[PDB]
């Protein structure tokens, strides 16, 4: 669900060694930062490993790899994350595609819940 | 004339996810509506749950007093699988689950919602914490489940040897789902379905006919991988008798009035109101329905969403089926 | 005092299939175990049916006076997709139908047991031919239905319209599953499933889990193909309320006494035999229970059959559970 | 379900361009031929063409590939069928492998139904 909220316009910007954007969650409520199982990031097609991504989820940044220890950070319902990505060289001016594919252990749900969605945005300086 | 209207502020997560309406703009449109019964999500709209402050609790209170309106049913959920490579224990699901009747007691709640899926088991453990704030515990029923599935009968099992006037159910209308709902086959087309087979699987629907035959039959047929996941919600989507509500109406404490799409006749387009009602009615029953709106999902890829404006047309059709 | 015994012949395939037991053989095993009441199979052990000749009707007549026994159920076949590429016109399957009315009247059969998966609209049409024969037809109901499913209370609207008491149901005791079967779970793990993973299938199944989260679960555990498909049998045994049976007593005209394995205490291991048995007498049922073996398509990989052994130990279980 | 029954020992013998061997067919009552769906034949693990084989009920012996016109040519319960595979070499003397994978379409179950044998027989004279 909300698949078409995932990537948030105007919010791809340069940080030192890649870019940032932001991220809705495709979820109806809040949920443990523990159970975002998968979160597969596209770049210009490319994929990034999961050592190059950090979450930032109001006043806390965590390493992606790490989000097992997160059982209680919760992405609130709506919340816009501030996704933050390692890349192997510095990207140019103008529009670039960001992709996300979610997967999400939910405990009623027998199967990872997934909700994927990929828009192209510029560069903002 | 004993039954009352409420809305479940799930229905409103479209505009509430995009910052279109706030907690409180959600309870003032539902005293608008006279809907003064409230059941809510704490998950989804008290960011900071389960550390919700006196300020917040009092706070709600002072709003509740402002629109008239009343705080029935809280909406519980459980992450049993929120540490990876385990379940959490019964000693840690029972903390879940009384940070909820905690919450429940505080929001001014007579009632949570227990997700279906919890067991007959920890159902039995967190009971006399749930006596303490005189909390009754409401196991949804929901698809493809029933009031005679095997998990809920074993449950009935459970209650009936406990013999405690809290524990009980929510039935929730998809289990009176008499036609495939229209928002999910539409969404299918767009999604690449083959049009005739998403007809013949509508059509298979009223039948009645298997979910596991109408599958291998699309199958049978070329099917795309589309068509395929369209065939197999026949799994998730069930008829289910209506009557048998009159067994458990003393376990029924709230009911999901679940819908997806009301058209422009306030007519409710796939699930069985015009019957469900009727029985409640026959049965005494004095709790609240809760609108459950859940279109926004199927419709929002290619249509603005109007979560206020299809709970209005929900809540007209109530009032009319009941009798006010 | 009312229930009668009797079996149905499919409970000796295995030694009719092997030439060990000739038909006459099934009746006399059938008589020596005081089931004079006879379910048969035409399609299985009359070759040359729809053609049985006049010879051949009357001598079964003759057959049935030499034994003290009564010809009670015809069960009958409909190959809906015998022909390749298309299913039978509604028009085809009367008269498949028909062929099974003519002989269970010349069978001298009271009912005949009509395959769940006919449609209300198969049952419709050939009504009157039923009606030309005083001729019951009991639609057999089968795991994972029950008295519940849509598509039999879709079956129960068409007879509740026509109001004929030739139209009913045949309760078959695998809607009474109550543990997953041994002999099914003992030939898994003989085709190389892990026995660890069938422990927890096997619990699982007690403790009434939804089929679906148990095959994720399954899954998600390591599981091979063959735990794999010894976690989806789980959508294909279930438990039903019994007590449901009281509501619908007019239209069972017969009972599948389905059994896979009867142990050396003369006790069924893992249908609810127990639990349905008096509620059939609480009702005043009056009709038989067929003994209706299939434990030998799971036990023939590694061990002889004995399917007439394990009927005496059905039918002294019977006969115990009547009271006699 | 019957299938350490679907080839019959003792069965294996020589005709011209061929050899032919006893089945039964893995199913609980009569079934039209029609519903033989798939009859997969191999001899010493070599697959046997459908247009290759032939089958034998009673007194009919019919080609493979015309089994969709056999509506009401019945295989009866537990009766062998005499199957002739035409070879493209003489089989010497001993033993040999023959398999046979079944897919029946029956009406009342979704997917095809399935039962699988093989037996060693030797070539009786």
């Amino acid at each position: 669900m909300f698949d078409k909220y995932i990537v948030v316009e105007d919010s791809l910007k340069r940080v030192p060694g890649g870019v940032q954007f932001g991220v809705r969650l495709p979820y109806y409520r809040g949920l443990g930062l523990s159970m975002v199982e998968t979160m597969d990031v596209t770049v210009d097609g490319e994929r990034v490993p999961e050592e190059n991504l950090t979450v930032t989820l109001g006043d806390r940044t965590v390493p992606f790899a790490r989000r097992d220890d997160e059982t209680d950070t919760i992405w609130n319902f709506g919340e816009i994350a501030t996704v933050t990505a390692r890349l192997p060289h510095e990207l140019g001016p103008g529009e670039h595609q960001v992709g996300v594919n979610f997967g999400l252990r939910i405990s009623y749900f027998p199967v990872p819940m997934v909700g994927q969605d990929a828009k192209t945005l510029k560069l903002v300086d | 004339p004993q039954i009352k209207r409420g809305v479940s502020l799930y229905s409103f997560q479209e505009e509430f996810f995009l910052r279109k309406m706030t907690l409180e703009d959600c309870v003032a449109a539902c005293a608008s509506m006279g809907a003064y019964g409230i059941e809510s999500l704490a998950e989804q709209m008290m960011p900071g749950f389960p550390n919700l402050d006196d300020a917040f609790y009092d706070g709600w209170h002072a709003m509740m007093a402002k629109y008239g309106t009343v705080s029935v049913c809280h909406d519980m959920f459980l992450d049993t699988k929120k540490f990876r490579g385990r379940l959490m224990t019964l000693d840690e699901q029972v903390e879940s689950f009384v940070r909820d009747i905690r919450h429940a007691s505080r929001l001014g709640c007579t009632v949570i919602r227990v997700l279906n899926f919890v067991s007959p088991e920890l159902m039995e453990k967190v009971l006399p914490h749930a006596e303490q704030s005189n909390m009754r515990l409401g196991l949804e029923i929901h698809a493809p489940m029933h009031f005679e599935h095997p998990w809920v009968l074993r449950h009935i099992e459970f209650m009936d040897r406990l013999g405690s006037p809290l524990l009980g159910f929510i039935p929730d209308m998809g289990i009176f789902t008499k036609h495939f709902p229209p928002v999910m086959a539409e969404r299918l087309i767009r999604q690449g379905a083959t049009p005739h087979i998403i007809e013949y699987i509508r059509e298979q629907y009223d039948r009645r006919v298997l979910a596991e035959y109408v599958v291998g039959d699309v199958r049978n047929m070329g099917g795309n991988p589309v068509d395929i996941r369209a065939a197999e919600m026949l799994r998730h989507n069930n008829w289910s008798n209506p009557r048998r509500l009159l067994e458990h109406m003393d376990r029924i404490f709230h009911v999901h009035a679940k819908f997806y799409e009301m058209d422009e006749q306030d007519r409710e387009t796939s699930l069985g109101y015009e019957e469900v009602i009727p029985v409640l009615k026959e049965g005494g029953y004095s709790g609240y329905l809760a609108s459950e709106y859940e279109g926004n999902r199927h419709i929002q890829d290619a249509f603005e969403v109007d979560s206020v404006e299809q709970v209005r047309r929900h809540q007209r059709m109530l009032a009319r089926l009941i009798g006010e």
